[PDB]
């Protein structure tokens, strides 16, 4: 239908002013398209900031270590367990992903500077919280303006009270998305975690030492993922963020392989590990039988035969369950169409798991997702179906309009939109509060959801009887 | 594993032995935890006297906030205006966050555009934001006004939001007279509740301060209602329900309650109901204007009182049986209409409801927090219920409103037990709902995180949550709801006299030991 | 021993160890118990499927009855009419316990007499007493009407109420056009629902019957409303509410809101409201007929389709959203009234609540009891939120009932594994949540009885109550609810929605244990 | 004022009819009255029936036994788990008190007779409640009339499976009150339960056995007795009707005192335990410390020198306990007047704690009780004070309007009444979901129960600012 689509992405495009338009052009394609740059003002842009980047994805799961947002009290509240990045742990005494530790600037620390605050706070923060095994400062926006030097704080404490102390500057205006703000906290572990342990050859290691890198356990997803890893005879020593500590990210360094899940927040840390530790690194998929199968193979390629039978051993136990998953679901969805719009991985990685109870997924995009990730994209994509990169609420709410998909899969501040024009929806970032979706065990609450949204009584009752 | 037909989400998935195994060697593999006698200990340290010493000597560190920052305010403020748009000059992701957090409370779209700072704008300011920004706003979403605040960069750098708004409609980018009201609203001053105010003085200058010598006060027979920062859809309703009632001629100035609340019937609504301009522009011509929520308004107060020149009345927020009085007899003599036998029943029915339900609330002791005018109209109502509220926590207080409040406590024989924090927090609160037990607190959702730290201590030491605030993220549409007048009285006294004996059926449930007192009338 | 700045009633008293080591004392000494291992095996063979087998061979026994006496039904039927008093004829300690049971369930006045017949009237029939009665009664409490009704004991000596009444006139005990409609209610015919239709059915007759040659259908231009047996203030308001807001003339015949919910204020009202006789006697003049709950008002159908010539529509009771759908369309074609803007936004406000709401009811299973009407508008209801009603009981319903609802259930996928159980009790749902547990029950206050049984196999066995129903006695204020329409339908999801989220975070509550999915935001 | 109180009745007693007014005129004394008739037609009497007197009073809190009410389905469902006497025991195993076991009267069981669907019924009965140590089967109105007799089939049932079935024929038509029902089921334990153990001698029984007879352990109060006379060294060896099991009645005989708190209920079974077995019994009052320091030191003088010492242990040890009760309480309800209305033993019991509050008692009476409660009530109340005999609707409302008391404590019919008229309100039946009143420490509870509702913020609040 490629003209249709050709010519809906013109007509879209005339409300705006002349160098939105053209701007926009550029970040809407049939499947080239140009990405990761700049948001339009007044465009009502889904993009977060790189703080969100840094606090939110990066630093914020890591477990039995404090974080703390650097700046007035807003962005710490609003991302006060936001996101679900699963842990055990007992929170305030051990473990502390779901609190708000924050500096809380008045007007005075603007003025003068908040970095003796900041010197008290970390002494506060010992006292209080004994068991904490390191502390991270998250610089929100005012912190890189009023010219403070959290890194002079954090060396001078962090060697006073022999802690490790991260400081990281993210603030918000830094980049133009979320993503820079992964980037500065990838380097933020590089430069102050990782290297860590390079003296220490303390550490047992094995031949099938691995890490799950850039899982960040929404809803249980890395454990998952985990399951069936270790079960295929490897050892998981690592797991990057989601219900990670801080000694497993220092003996990282100590693994043989380094496995990819999030290409976009994780890539910058294991292109460092291979050049500096000589570790490889590849990316998988754990979203759907077909995806997690074929990811389980190639990941057992990388070592001997006795990890490639116990693949096939893992393969055949699972094989019983999703196939009784896609008999049950796969009737009830077959031929629907898929709308999506997530962040820098998810548009494309679920795909395969759609495409595993029949579903075809005829537009997708991403909020802050560079190139190499819409290169990635391309192959995994239909003929002729929309790509759209930092997509407007304007533009989305007018593709659905057209396109009239069946589900449409992105965020919080699009759920209810999409549920008032009587489309069905299912978030993809927090997983609508459901979850794990990875692996095989994933694959059965993936498929009940979208199962349980798109075949719903309610969406047949939108409109009244008499209009 | 996993069984079809009866699968598990991560509870009760990761419960599961093969689960539960594989967590166990990740912990003694690789975490290098601590020792679980050790974190019981630290644990039990944090429960004591002492460690609340230690806790309230903080001065540098905030954990667990009850509070939000300046802005969040001012986009409430403004989706209460007819078809406008809250905009906030300055970085990107905190819209993408005052979105989010108004969204999960309310389970509605909540509109909102930035002008998308850079780090180009930290050096060379943000004026071409604001220029294209408004252009393309206005375009892409067509709405009759913009009402612009700013986040923290766009303050730090002073940026000067009148300066660059003159600018865009000078160089054409938008209509010269398209309404742009502004607002300084610095998340580093105040709280949310401060930016709700500074944006709605801001909102009233920009319809009234250059046409004052036309307008007589009292001409159009009207009283003027500000809200405040108001997340519960029954409280505006409940103010507008009595109002009507009365046949009192109002003007109810920021509005949301239709764009928070818009059907779902196959379309989208991004603009619905609200304050018109029209209503903004005539407001000094009512007889007066009530401050719903004074504490937080003390801006508008003066701009209301000073250039609209009308005498706004000493009134406490219309929450409990007193206060709720205190409005409609205000109302009654300013607009001089009388109070219905409508409102009078209802007042007696309320009555009715104390007289039944005392006996289960007497002597009951509350922890609570919130924003000022909440906290002291619940502490209020409280009292009149013959409860203690023990722990009054307000983390945005200031000292003048705390010395009002132990005033209000001072008045009654159950505020003798009772103590009012400002600038204190919630990890404040968890120690003294750990050392100084009270039944229930009567909390926002992030008051279930105290809940479970009670009942590790044991079920003895636990302290049920009742959710009655901002936000309220757990649990589904009690943004619905409402605190005001004496339906807001009548819903708050069911939901904690329901608490309580909830609680009495769960202690004595069990047979043959507790089961004795498991009454089946209460 | 007690503590008298912390005193402690009888739970927790009890559990301290000098009353513990003396109710062991009386135990051993003198109860002869049986071993706590002997009653421990028992309890878990009545939770087995060869007990449930056993227990649903019962003939004779009934245990745990979830329906009560038609005279019950009578007195909230005579409740409704203005300054009436309800007067049951016979036995004085049936009215102390109809007073009693609706006393503890609205929490108000109920007045209602006795002729007070004792076993002098057995031998010689109670002909005096309802001279005596209606006299006393008449001159004591002012009544403007006083409706008799009959306890088992004047039915099976067959006192004839029609005569009883005429004598007592024609002997100048009361004035001769003094209104005494009557029913015999007999408690061994059916149920106190039953007693509802039967009052009514006889008031009708009364203000009616002799002087039908002057109506003409359609003439007062007004839709009469016949309730039914309804203990929700909620659901009279809401009927009332919906109808004015489409400026439909209507009649509520038997209208008891007002008397069950008078003002505290210093004087008790015996009488409030109500249907006034003018109301009764013009109601032939109306349009039609609207009888809210049709499965307990048979006999009511058929006079007014028979002696009033209405054409009484084929409509279910108006919960949920296609049934209140078809309510509001029926009204609005015989009126020949539009369906608001307000309800149709109200419709669509249910209809966005159900779609943030679904994912947490889908598939929740239900076991669920009540009187006819409410269980098929409740059973509606879950199929339309996408949840299983599992367990359908109704202990008063009859097999055409239970051929409608499985009806209903066949046409939805929710209903696969649902079951409807007429003549079945509240033992007998005790053990379908045992051997086939669901996750909640929907029930009055004696489903308390059930949970405590269910926790007692276990936590995981626990089978949480839900209180939607009468009598609800444990919990304060719940009679102010409603069920009825779109409201009624979003007070229910809420409740639906809510109760399963806590009980989630109840699960959830265990630090480093379950905790994990201690969300907070669901 | 004497006059004021004689001029009240008078002025109330105008709005009725003749034989009302004479009737009601005699039922209504200034501290001289006829008690226990009848109630007058349609005048909204606050009585129950003799069924609620059997099951509801007696027999329902007897534990360990499956009551069945014999009927149709209201009775048994209106007195399902009403009165709080309570107990300790496994509901639906072992203990049955708050379940309702009924025989569910359909048009079938009324024209046929009842008795073949009772035999079933008891079938039923065993085969799913195995534990059960006995049965009764209460009697609603239909079973006298129709013409069932369930003694025969008590009988062939209950000597078919070896197993105690207590008929009692308690219709509610029988008598005028709950009175009549109370002895009804008297009489149903004397001949069917006490006389079982006559034969055996196996009981080791000891020079302190003695029984508490008529507390029904309302929110505990049986219990909160028991634990002080156990104290005082006396063993209790029956708890009649109030978590008592049928071994207990069973074993009444074998003590050596009687301890009667409810006269009205008990006196008639007491009164046949002194002529069959020789032991005496006396009447004790447990309400407020005066009282149950009195009772005390009584029971004890029907003893030896060791349990006289033991009392006055037992009241040296309370004694802290009590006084800082009145210290609380007592400047909170000195001098408040309360107007009483209860059936037929706490109208006149309860005075004494009240006085021990410093609160005077300006009016009492009685539902259902005889003129032996009220020979008994004479000495207890002050002069000129208001005495009621089964008070209607109209006379308590008429008598409360005038002498304006400050506390009113009565039933569940009555409580929303005088609550909208600003009256403060306590149950005196239920104790308003509170209790234990007796002992001691029931004392306590009593206390700071009246001061909750007395001194309440609600009663201050029933007047509109703009109505004033
Ligand atoms: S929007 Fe993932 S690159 Fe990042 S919070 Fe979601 S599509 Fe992020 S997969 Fe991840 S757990 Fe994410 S869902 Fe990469 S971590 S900045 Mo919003
Ligand atoms: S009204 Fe007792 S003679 Fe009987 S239920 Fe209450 S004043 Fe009864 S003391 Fe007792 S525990 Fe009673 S309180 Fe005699 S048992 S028929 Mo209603
Ligand atoms: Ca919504
Ligand atoms: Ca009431």
């Amino acid at each position: 239908s490629r003209e249709e689509v050709e010519s809906l992405i013109q007509e879209v495009l005339e409300v705006y002013p002349e160098k939105a338009r053209k701007d926009r052009n550029k970040h809407l394609a049939v499947n080239c398209i140009i990405s990761n740059k700049k948001s339009q003002p007044g465009l009502m842009t889904i993009r977060g900031c790189a703080y969100a980047g840094s606090k939110g994805v990066v630093w914020g799961p890591i477990k039995d270590m404090i974080h703390i947002s650097h700046g007035p009290v807003g962005c710490g509240q609003y991302s006060r367990a936001g996101r679900r990045n699963y842990y055990i742990g007992t929170t305030g005494v051990n473990a502390f992903v779901t609190m708000n530790f924050t500096s809380d600037f008045q007007e005075k620390d603007i003025v003068f500077g908040g970095d003796k605050k900041l010197a008290k706070l970390i002494d506060e923060v010992e006292t209080l919280f004994p068991l904490n095994k390191g502390i991270s400062v998250q610089s929100e926006c005012p912190i890189g303006l009023i010219g403070d030097d959290i890194e002079s704080v954090s060396k001078v404490k962090g060697a006073e009270l022999s802690k490790t102390i991260v400081p990281v500057r993210c603030e918000g205006f830094r980049g133009v998305s979320q993503s820079l703000g992964q980037h500065i906290a990838n380097d933020a572990v590089r430069d102050w975690v990782l290297g860590k342990r390079d003296e220490d050859t303390t550490f047992a290691s094995t031949p099938y030492d691995v890490a799950i890198i850039g899982d960040y356990n929404i809803g249980g997803d890395a454990w998952s993922s985990r399951i069936l890893l270790e079960e295929m005879g490897l050892r998981c020593v690592a797991q990057w963020s989601g219900d990670g500590s801080i000694s497993e990210i220092e003996l990282t360094p100590k693994v043989k392989l380094n496995l990819v899940h999030c290409y976009r927040s994780m890539n910058y840390i294991s292109r460092h590990m291979e050049e500096k530790y000589g570790i490889p690194w590849m990316e998988y998929n754990f979203f759907g039988p077909t995806k997690t199968i074929e990811s389980l193979r190639a990941i057992a390629a990388k070592f001997d035969e006795s990890i490639q039978k116990k693949c096939e051993e893992v393969i055949a136990k699972y094989k019983p369950e999703w196939e009784a998953v896609v008999a049950k679901y796969r009737p009830r969805l077959e031929g629907k169409r898929v709308m999506l719009y997530i962040g820098g991985l998810r548009p494309r990685h679920v795909i395969g798991a759609y495409e595993d109870l029949g579903m075809e997924v005829v537009g997708t995009g991403y909020e802050f997702a560079h190139n190499d990730d819409y290169d990635r994209t391309m192959k995994e994509m239909g003929d002729s179906t929309l790509l759209y990169d930092d997509v407007t609420g304007y533009e989305f709410e007018e593709f659905v309009k057209r396109i009239k998909p069946d589900l449409i899969g992105s965020g919080i501040k699009e759920k209810f939109i999409f549920q008032k024009m009587g489309i069905p929806f299912r978030e993809m970032h927090s997983w609508d509060y459901s979850g794990p979706y990875h692996g095989f065990d994933g694959f059965a609450i993936f498929a009940r959801d979208m199962d349980m949204t798109l075949n719903n009584p309610c969406w047949k009752k939108l409109q009244a009887p008499w209009e | 594993s996993q069984q079809v037909d009866k699968i598990k989400a991560s509870y009760p998935l990761f419960l599961d032995q093969d689960y539960k195994d594989m967590l166990a060697k990740k912990r003694d593999g690789f975490e290098e935890k601590y020792p679980q006698d050790k974190i019981d200990e630290v644990f039990q340290w944090t429960t004591t006297k002492e460690y609340q010493e230690l806790n309230f000597q903080r001065e540098a560190l905030t954990v667990n906030p009850a509070k939000a920052c300046q802005p969040l305010g001012a986009v409430l403020c403004a989706l209460g205006f007819e078809k406008t748009m809250p905009y906030v000059h300055g970085s990107q992701g905190c819209v993408a966050y005052f979105r989010s957090y108004f969204n999960r409370h309310f389970r509605e779209p909540v509109s909102c555009v930035s002008d998308s700072m850079t780090e180009d704008a930290a050096v060379f300011g943000g004026q071409q934001n604001m220029k294209d920004g408004l252009q393309n706003c206005k375009a892409t979403y067509k709405p009759d006004m913009i009402a612009v605040s700013t986040t923290c960069m766009a303050e730090v750098i002073g940026d000067d939001l009148n300066a660059f708004i003159n600018n865009s409609k000078k160089e054409g980018f938008i209509p010269d007279e398209f309404p742009v009201p502004f607002a300084h609203t610095p998340s580093f001053v105040g709280s949310h509740v401060t930016g709700w105010d500074n944006m709605f003085e801001g909102i009233a200058r920009y319809f009234t301060l250059k046409s004052m010598d036309d307008k007589v006060v009292g001409s159009n027979k009207k009283i003027n209602i500000v809200p405040g920062f108001e997340t519960y859809l029954g409280n505006f309703r409940v103010i507008k329900r009595m109002l009507s009632e009365m046949g009192v001629g109002y003007s109810l100035l920021s509005d949301p309650e239709e764009v928070l609340d818009t059907p779902a019937d196959g379309q989208f609504r991004m603009y619905a109901g609200g304050t018109t301009q029209e209503e903004m522009k005539d407001a000094p011509n009512a007889l007066n204007t009530v401050l719903l929520q004074p504490w937080h308004l003390e801006k508008t107060k003066k701009f209301v009182e000073g250039t609209w020149k009308h005498e706004v009345p000493k009134l406490n927020i219309p929450m409990g049986l007193d206060w709720t009085d205190e409005f409609l007899m205000k109302v009654s003599e300013i607009s001089g209409q009388p109070i219905p036998a409508s409102l009078t029943k209802e007042r007696g029915r309320l009555v009715d409801m104390m007289t039944d339900s005392h006996t289960w609330l007497h002597g009951k002791r509350f922890a609570l927090w919130g924003d000022p005018d909440f906290v002291m109209g619940l502490v209020k109502f409280l009292l009149e219920l013959g409860c203690e509220p023990v722990h009054i926590l307000c983390h945005n207080g200031n000292k003048r409103w705390k010395k009002a409040v132990d005033a209000i406590l001072a008045a009654s024989p159950y505020g003798k037990n009772a103590t009012v924090y400002i600038g204190k927090d919630l990890w404040h609160l968890r120690s003294l709902v750990f050392t100084d037990k009270p039944d229930f607190m009567i909390g926002n959702s992030y008051g279930k995180f105290i809940q479970r730290d009670t009942l590790h201590k044991g079920k003895e030491f636990e302290v049920p949550l009742i959710r009655i605030g901002f936000p309220i993220f757990d649990r589904h549409h009690l943004h619905r709801s409402t605190t005001l007048g004496y339906e807001g009285a009548m819903q708050i006294l069911t939901t904690l006299v329901n608490s309580i004996l909830e609680r009495l059926d769960e202690e004595t449930r069990g047979m043959q030991a507790t089961d004795y007192n498991h009454d089946l009338v209460r």
